[PDB]
Order: structure tokens, then sequence, then C-alpha cells
């Protein structure tokens, strides 16, 4: 039992607010604020939200089955929002059973706002799909009934009632806020659930957002407020990090696991979301004509830096923000314009998703698209990082691109480099790289050495006989 | 033919700014704080913001008898750019606006002087005549790593009054060596005497270097034979080791700015 | 059809001193 490492991170709120909330009085919660220490002898005069957090262990670590609508199991944790992603890594790893992921697709937007347009609505998930069909990819998402987040899920069922290995082996990740959880009760038991029970009732959430239905593995954060939302967006942004860059360990030094985030429609805390990933060094792609914050970064993500400005934004925040722009106030617009400029100039990791007669393919030529344009500052630096490129170029059979991206830079014809990308295009079939190698001159003589029919000669089809 | 009229049904359907972008970031480094968000537009000291509320983050007020625009004791308080100026009792940082005041993690408010040296070889690949680069040539510099890093930072640092080497290429490196490249560093040329972009300024403090660089012409001198082995280079850090100077280094960004000016002297790649 | 078909791929590819 791992529990002797994960904490609460539990607030010992003294009551010292009135807010009338869901006629309701104090600060955020009610007489379940006094966990054990209550409000009591000095501590609180002015309600810092650093002095006293005190951290106690978890008593949410189990296992989640929902009533009708999905018979399985599903595993979730109450983390908090300052345990390191290593006592995690640790846990989905080894105290779980999840294997080593090889690609972490982001799908993030926007929450309770969501009207996915009919086609949009069939282009995502013909772009959602194809990358859970191959590799070994980890959904990444926010665990909510509602959004891209449910439309995220609802393309899982269809791919676990219907698909190539039926069944389902998809791992989609729902990391979300406990405190913005309907029912936390009966989710809350000393030592593990073990099967506890979760009634989705959507009628009576008034603000507080009730759990999907179709994830595999639920992470809640904490951070002791009741409808806060916002608190799960820097954790996973580590997460995504420690994860995807400092895991894997052949080379002898490392590797680099490939990572996208993509976005459709947004909001006030989809910008935070997209912000913190692409300082971070997460690529990410954006889905043009959606909606909300998607969009407001679709048509402005190829000017330069110094045009952006408060008047564009207030101009461009008035068509696609249509009721919450009175809402924008003058101290929200100039907090929402520097984080546009930083996203911006950051123009090797924001790409955009063209509609008409541009990008006419599903999502997934897309991430690459970001992921090439990513990569194209990051080809020397990691030495390596063409073989992954490649690797990923396989799933599209990108013959043009790859032909259009290498064969015409200043390529220094590389035989000797050649030959990683080579064997890369000969684990699976793979057709046309191996020509696109020969007409290259790929000197098969010398490629093939003895340790090279070895390397070839583990990876047969598994399926044959 | 269905091939080519597929490529004749669609045949006839075919009719920034520089400022410093590194002090005006979120999450000052090493401490959970935040910076009022400041655009490009607003950054200049005259430009009316009246919604400015930024935090006071130091790791008030009696804070005069402070000789600024001069050399206020062994500080020597004026910056390469001429003086500044004093909104009270704390200085102004030029060059724009960051978001946050105080001083932060820093010693003093105002210009903070530090001597970042550069010490470069052509590197040598088999003959000693050096091997040419995509273009033209290509140099090494020595780069350093104490283990609570990211980067390969480069060896210089905060220079203690009278010390004339930056305090890190004085210590956790070559030592018992000094007297030679402290007569040596009288020699060179200045690449770069003003303010760096760094992470960790604010609006009352910031740090300024002088950039001296010396380069190794031959690869059996007597320089090149008395400066490597000679040097300790491990006291209580974890690494040194000379690197390729590309255009990736995995260096401080803020530093990486000085070699992408410093390496252009000579003809290089960075 | 296949020759002058071959001949409609390229048709649209058309837009001193006294010493
Ligand atoms: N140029 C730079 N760019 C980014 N981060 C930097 C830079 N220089 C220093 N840092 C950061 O500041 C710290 C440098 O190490 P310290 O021991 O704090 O250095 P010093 O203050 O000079 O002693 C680390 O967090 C890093
Ligand atoms: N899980 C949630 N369910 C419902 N509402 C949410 C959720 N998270 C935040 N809200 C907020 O939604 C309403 C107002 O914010 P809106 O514009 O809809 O969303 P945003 O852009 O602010 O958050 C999107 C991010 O949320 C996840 O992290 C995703 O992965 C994204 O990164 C309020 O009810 C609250």
């Amino acid at each position: 039992i791992k529990k002797k490492e994960c904490v609460y991170f539990v607030e010992s709120s003294k009551l010292s607010d009135a807010g009338k909330v869901v006629c309701q009085c104090g600060y955020t919660h009610e007489q379940h604020l006094e966990e054990a220490t209550k409000p009591h002898t000095f501590q609180g005069t002015q309600w810092d939200p650093k002095k006293h957090v005190q951290e106690m262990p978890t008593d949410a670590f189990g296992d989640i089955v929902f009533t009708g609508l999905s018979q399985k199991v599903k595993k979730y944790v109450r983390v908090s929002q300052d345990t390191p992603s290593s006592v995690i890594y640790h846990l989905m790893t080894q105290h779980w059973g999840l294997d080593v992921p090889n690609l972490l697709i982001s799908v993030t937007g926007g929450a309770k706002n969501f009207n996915m347009k009919p086609r949009l609505k069939s282009i995502f998930r013909r772009g959602l799909v194809k990358v859970a069909q191959t590799t070994g990819a980890w959904i990444i998402t926010g665990g909510s009934h509602t959004g891209v987040m449910k439309q995220v899920g609802e393309a899982v069922r269809d791919f676990s009632l219907s698909s190539s290995y039926k069944e389902g082996e998809l791992i989609t990740i729902g990391v979300a806020t406990w405190g913005t959880v309907h029912r936390r009760e009966g989710l809350i038991h000393p030592t593990g659930s073990f099967p506890a029970e979760y009634i989705l009732d959507e009628d009576g959430q008034g603000n507080l957002t009730c759990l999907d239905s179709n994830h595999s593995h639920f992470i809640l954060v904490d951070d002791g407020t009741h409808g806060q939302y916002g608190v799960e967006i820097p954790l996973r942004t580590r997460l995504e990090k420690f994860i995807s860059e400092q895991t894997k360990e052949r080379g002898g030094v490392a590797i680099k696991i490939p990572i996208v985030c993509v976005v459709l429609e947004g909001g006030p805390g989809t910008l935070h979301t997209i912000d913190n990933a692409t300082t971070n060094g997460t690529p990410c792609v954006v889905v043009e004509g959606s909606g909300r914050v998607a969009d407001v970064i679709a048509q402005v993500a190829n000017l330069p830096v110094s045009d952006i400005t408060i008047s564009l934004i207030q101009q461009k925040l008035s068509v696609f923000f249509q009721e919450m722009f009175e809402t924008f106030t003058e101290s929200r617009i100039v907090e929402w314009t520097k984080k546009i400029q930083d996203i911006v100039r950051r123009r090797q990791l924001l790409t955009v998703f063209r509609e008409g007669k541009d990008g006419q393919q599903d999502v997934d030529v897309a991430i690459l698209q970001a992921l090439l344009k990513a990569s194209r500052s990051q080809d020397h630096f990691g030495h390596e990082n063409w073989d992954h490129q490649l690797k990923l170029a396989v799933a599209w059979n990108r013959v043009d691109i790859a032909r259009s991206e290498i064969f015409m830079d200043e390529w220094q014809w590389k035989p000797s480099d050649l030959h990683p990308t080579m064997t890369a295009a000969l684990i699976s079939n793979k057709p046309e790289f191996v020509k696109l190698f020969l007409e290259n001159g790929v000197q098969l003589k010398e490629f093939v050495t003895w340790d090279t029919l070895l390397y070839l000669y583990e990876n047969l089809d598994p399926s044959c006989l | 033919i269905s091939n080519k009229v597929d490529a004749m049904v669609d045949l006839l359907d075919l009719d920034g700014d520089s400022y410093h972008v590194n002090a005006r970031h979120l999450l000052y480094p090493n401490c959970p704080v935040t910076r009022f968000p400041v655009p490009n537009e607003k950054v200049p000291w005259e430009t009316e913001f009246l919604i400015y509320d930024p935090p006071f983050y130091t790791a008030l007020e009696p804070l005069s008898t402070i000789q600024y625009n001069v050399v206020d004791g062994l500080r020597d308080r004026r910056s390469f750019h001429g003086p500044y100026t004093v909104q009270a009792g704390l200085p102004l940082n030029p060059m724009g606006r960051t978001g946050l005041r105080g001083r932060g993690s820093l010693s003093c408010f105002g210009p903070n002087h530090t001597l970042y040296p550069m010490v470069t070889r052509w590197r040598r690949n088999e003959d000693g005549a050096i091997c040419r680069k995509s273009i033209k040539k290509m140099l090494e510099v020595l780069v350093v790593k104490l283990p609570l890093s990211e980067h390969w930072a480069l060896p210089g640092g905060s220079r203690e009054p009278g010390e004339m080497l930056p305090r890190k290429l004085k210590r956790i490196l070559r030592q018992e060596h000094w007297p030679s490249f402290e007569n040596l560093l009288k020699c060179g040329m200045e690449v770069y005497k003003g303010y760096m972009d760094d992470p960790r300024n604010t609006d009352n403090a910031w740090i300024e270097t002088v950039a001296v660089s010396v380069h190794f012409q031959d690869q059996n001198d007597v320089e090149l034979n008395r400066l490597n082995s000679n040097l300790h280079a491990c006291d209580s850090g974890a690494s040194i080791r000379w690197q390729v100077v590309d255009r990736r280094i995995p260096l401080y960004a803020n530093h990486k700015t000085l070699l992408q000016k410093a390496a252009a002297e000579f003809g290089a790649h960075y």
C-alpha cells in the first residue's frame, strides 16, 4: 500500500469568510472544513494560502466502478498539487500495471460550453482513434463528462466495442481537480475503495462537475478548495515532461518521448493550458474554425509578435467571444494579450490545423506538422531525434514529406546515419521508405553487418505462424 | 489518364519587436511568485499604465545615502549606457519594464556586475588542421556543469571586488594556478559591455557583464599545454567539458546570446 | 486520350555597338 508517500494537501481553512454560495455560508466547504485540528488556536488572521496547507496522507486510492453504464474497473487516486512526478511515475509504472508510453497526445479544450460541429465532430474521431490504433499512445485528458473531454471519451467507446484489437488498450488518463467533483462522498474511504460506487447525476451539479464514464484512470489533484477550477493545470505540465523526457534510457544517455497537445475551442483555462505547455516544450496544434480560444490563436499565429496589441485582442475577442466579452474587463484583456504574445514568439512550438483547401486530412498529419516545425529546430542537438521523426513519419508513409524535409536540405547524405532509419523503416512494411533509401543509395552490402541481421531477425511479424 | 485527369481536376482551382524577452516571463526563477503581465507595447518607461500593481519579492524606503550613477563605495553603481533614474530610493530598470519590483534573488539594487569570460579553441579533429564545418570554420568553448542545473553554463559570474576573475573560474575549477591566466586576462578584445536578458531581473535591479575573450591559435602551444593540464576542475562540482559551439548548445539562453555575438568575430558557426 | 491528355498536362503551364 503506497499511501505513506502520497498526501491530501487538505487545508485547515479557519472560517474567515461569507460569500453566500449555493445557499451556504463560510469559506469553501462546511462542518467538514475542520478535519481534525479545527479552526482553532490562532492559526489564521488573513487566510494566506501558503502558511498552513498541512500535508496528510491520502484516503482516496482505490478502484471506481460505475453503476451499469460500464461494467469495468477503473483506478483513481487523490494526489496533491505538490507530489513530485516521480512518486507517481513509480506508481503508474509499477503500482498500477501500466507500460512505458511512446506517444502522449494531450487533448484539451473547453468545458460546460461545447457544441461540436457535425462535420468537425467527424474529423475529430477519425483523427483521434488512429493514433490510439497504432503505437502505445496515452490519451491524457481532463476528467469530466463535458467538452472536448466528453468527445475524446465518446470515441474510445466506439473503438472499444468495435475495433481491430476489440476489447480495449488505449490508456486514457483522466486528470482533474478533486474539489470539482459532484459526489465526492463514497469516493473517500480509509485504506482503499476497492469497487466503490459513483452515481452519475448531472441535474443537481449546479457548478460542481461530474466525472466522465469512458476514461481509463483518474488522477484527482487537490488543493483544499470548493469550486476553484484551474488547480489541475501546472501539475500535469511536469507530469507530461518527466514522463516524456526523463523516463527512457536506451542510447545510453537519453531519448525524448514524443508529445503533442491538441486544442479545440477553449476558454480562460485553455490559454494557461497551452502557455505552460509551450514554455515547458510541448508542441501544440490548434484546430481553426472551432469556436473560442483555439480560433483566436488560430488567426494570429503568423503575425509579428509586435503587431499583437490590446486593440487587436479587443477586436478579436468581440467575434469569437460574444457573451463572455462583457465579462472581460480591462484587467483581463491586457492579461490575455501577454500570454498570446508569449505563445506566439514560440513559433517553433505552435502550428495551426488549416480547414478548407489546406490540411485536408485528419488531425493526425497536423500533430506531426506541429512536431515537424518543432523538431526542425531540434534536429541536431538530439542527434538520434531523426530516427523517431521517421518512426512516426511512417504513420501517414509520408514519402513526399520525408523527401521534402530531408532530401532537399543541405543534406550531408550521411550513409551511416541512414542505416538506423533504414532499420526503423524495416521493422514493419514501409514499402516506399526503403525505396526512398535506395535512390539515396543506401549500400545494403555494408549496411547489413552481423548485428544488423540480428536486429532484423528479432523483429519478425508476431502474427505470422 | 485517370491519374493525370486527377491532376487537372485540381489544376483549375488557383483563381517583430526587439525588447528584453527573458525578464518579462512568469514564475520568477526559484520563487512561487508571478509578475504582472507586461506585453511588448507597454515595456518602455514612458507608456502610461495605471493598472500597474507588481509584486515586491526580495529574497522599506530608508535606502538613502546610496550614490547612484556613480561609484557607490566599492560597488561601482553606474551602468554602461548612462545613468539611470530613481523612483524614491530604488532604481528603475532601464531597457523597459519587467513586471516585478524589489530585488529578487540579487545582491543589491542597481547594476550587478559579472565578468563572464570566453575561452576558445578551434576544435582539433585528427591532424590539428581545423576540419571545415558546413560552410565556415568552427570553434569550441569550455563549459562547466554544476550538479543542480540543466545547462552547460559559462565559467564566470559575480565579480568580487579586486578579484578580476569571476569567482567561478576562480573556484570549483582551476586553483593554485591563478597567476598565469590572471596575467592573461588583461589581453584580449571586449565583445559585449552591457546588459543581459536574465530571467532574474526586476524593475529595481539588473545584472551587467563585461565580456572578455581569449583564443588559442595553435594546439601544442605554451598556453594550451599549461591551461588544460593544470586545472583542478573539481572542488565540489560535478563536471568540466569542452563543447562544440553550435546553434543549439545546451547552454543558458542568456549566455547563448553572448556566444552568438562572440563567435561571430572570427567567422564561426553558432 | 493518353497522348492528348499528355498535351493538356503541359498546356496549363503558361501562366550593340559599331566600332
